């Protein structure tokens, strides 16, 4: 527990490092078909 | 640094005593026999 020796060290080792990501950054949309219409009108999810 | 980034704790504290590990031994030519320890008074004339 205190002190004694050292016996392994693990890396990140070329691109499996960690990252941290701030989710106030991402900006997303959706945009998808009308608002108000009625249980007879589909809405339409535009993927594009 | 920036005052947005979380801050550890207060702005006066400077060090801190962060685990066991903290708790480094006196070099040879220094005893220091009581438990807390603040200081390590260096071995009196002659003794070793």
């Amino acid at each position: 527990p205190v002190g004694g020796t050292l016996l392994r060290t693990f890396t990140p080792a070329a691109a499996n490092a960690v990252y941290v990501v701030d989710p106030s950054k991402y900006v997303l949309t959706l945009t998808v078909g009308p608002t108000s219409v009625t249980t007879a009108d589909q809405v339409t999810f535009t993927q594009t | 640094a920036k005052y947005s980034i979380d801050p550890t704790t207060y702005h006066f504290v400077t060090h801190l005593a962060m685990g066991p590990e903290s708790c480094k031994k006196c070099p040879k030519g220094y005893f220091q026999p009581n438990i807390a320890g603040t200081v390590c008074l260096p071995c009196p004339s002659g003794f070793v």
